[PDB]
DNA sequence: CCGCTCTAGAACAGGATGTATATATCTGACACGTGCCTGGAGACTAGGGAGTAATCCCCTTGGCGGTTAAAACGCGGGGGACAG
DNA sequence: TGTCCCCCGCGTTTTAACCGCCAAGGGGATTACTCCCTAGTCTCCAGGCACGTGTCAGATATATACATCCTGTTCTAGAGCGGC
């Protein structure tokens, strides 16, 4: 969550960071995967053939 | 122990899909179906080795491996 | 080696537990008289018409054999 | 290499073998069934 | 003389009613006994597994592929198809979560 | 058969509108400080459930032939996935 | 709509599957002795929680600025036509 924050350059721990976090591993995807996560969204991931 | 993952035989994995009520099988179904089955197999005997391996057991009974199908919302009745 | 090397001396032996029990059958002993038969018959055929009365024969120089064997028959009841 | 049109019956079943002996003739699989029956 | 030649798919759909009907096990004892053991391997050597033991492990692993292969097969009559494919498998997995 | 003009695909540049940032300032929870105070820890008592040892009988693995059901190979062909 | 190549139905020949039978020896299951540590209290005290508050990162705001996407115009290649 910390490498999250540091991404979109913000120095403080929010939901949007821990949801970030838990995704992107797959260790932490898997184990938490009937979770919901409240104001965390989900990845900013597009499918290919969506894209222009 | 080598090359174990072709027992479950071509035809083997036709009679399945009949089970299922599938009209056509293509011939990639069999690879996918084999990886499939074996990652399914990675989890249920691993997780049913820390049972036999907290219990100070060196044989795996059936119970534990209806308590590793249990614990992920597969629980099996007859054993 | 002291359990590996006497078991690879023995190389009839090690399959002989399956082999005498494939071979002391009926059909096999049966098969190995009517051989000797059709051998003795085809011989006698090619070189002179009568024929031996005596094949297989067996030799019995030791009397105490007999008795071990009831003691095992015994052991077996 | 067969008396009969070349392919035992090969690609039928068991139960329609005959050996008996008569007249044998090739002639290319009597010219290929008549030409697969004129083309159908 | 004409052979019987019957068209694919009906024999298929008679394979499917003689085998959703019954319940003996499709996988053979032993290939499935012997991939048990090797996959059992590399997590731990010198494991041993009770016959009943697999037994539970077979008739799982069964009904979660026949069950795997309904959604498959209802993938492809979504997809406008009859016949399943390797991604019919890997999108059931997905929305499964597996 | 070669040159000329017509036509059209495609790379490229410019306009457009919804967002990426550079401050200005509010602002509102964040974390630090304080005062407790209530639950964990040192110490103690007692006992009971498993570690360990032994037994035992039992049950899974290895190991054979037999056989006939079935996997595998291949040929014919046929209906369907997919490009269009 | 077509096709063609990908998959099914069937003939043949191996092939390992299952049951038939036999021991083996690690190993599951049971019983018992005993020994540690966890059940259960007394007291307390130092870390954790409720309260209060200065404060520092985030959001609102807006001209500025990206920023890529859509579209218009121009460049160049290709096919068609006409003359020598």
């Amino acid at each position: 969550a910390g490498n999250a924050a540091r991404d979109n350059k913000k120095t403080r721990i929010i939901p949007r960071h821990l949801q970030l976090a838990v995704r992107n591993d797959e260790e932490l995807n898997k184990l938490l995967g009937r979770v919901t996560i409240a104001q965390g969204g989900v990845l900013p991931n597009i499918q290919s053939v969506l894209l222009p | 122990l080598r090359d174990n993952i072709q027992g479950i035989t071509k035809p083997a994995i036709r009679r399945l899909a009949r089970r299922g009520g599938v009209k056509r099988i293509s011939g990639l179904i069999y690879e996918e179906t084999r990886g499939v089955l074996k990652v399914f197999l990675e989890n249920v005997i691993r997780d049913a080795v820390t049972y036999t391996e907290h219990a100070k057991r060196k044989t795996v009974t059936a119970m534990d491996v209806v308590y590793a199908l249990k614990r992920q919302g597969r629980t099996l009745y007859g054993f | 080696e002291q359990k590996v090397f006497f078991k690879s001396l023995d190389h009839l032996g090690l399959t002989f537990k399956q082999a005498d029990k494939k071979l002391l059958t009926t059909k096999q002993l049966i098969s190995e008289i009517s051989s000797i038969k059709v051998d003795q018959t085809n011989k006698k055929i090619h070189w002179l018409t009568p024929k031996p009365k005596s094949q297989l024969d067996f030799d019995f120089p030791d009397k105490n054999i007999f008795y071990d064997i009831l003691c095992l028959a015994d052991t077996f009841i | 290499l067969a008396f009969h049109g070349p392919l035992h019956y090969q690609g039928w079943k068991s139960s329609w073998d005959e050996w008996v002996g008569y007249d044998r003739i090739r002639a290319y699989n009597e010219e290929n069934i008549a030409m697969k029956k004129r083309l159908a | 003389k004409k052979p019987h030649r019957y068209r694919p798919g009906t024999v298929a759909l008679r394979e499917i009613r003689r085998y959703q009907k019954s319940t003996e096990l499709l996988i053979r004892k032993l290939p499935f006994q012997r991939l048990v053991r090797e996959i059992a391997q590399d997590f731990k050597t010198d494991l041993r597994f009770q016959s009943s033991a697999v037994m539970a492990l077979q008739e799982a692993s069964e009904a979660y592929l026949v069950a795997l292969f309904e959604d498959t097969n209802l993938a492809a009559i979504h997809a406008k198809r009859v016949t399943i494919m390797p991604k019919d498998i890997q999108l059931a997995r997905r929305i499964r979560g597996e």
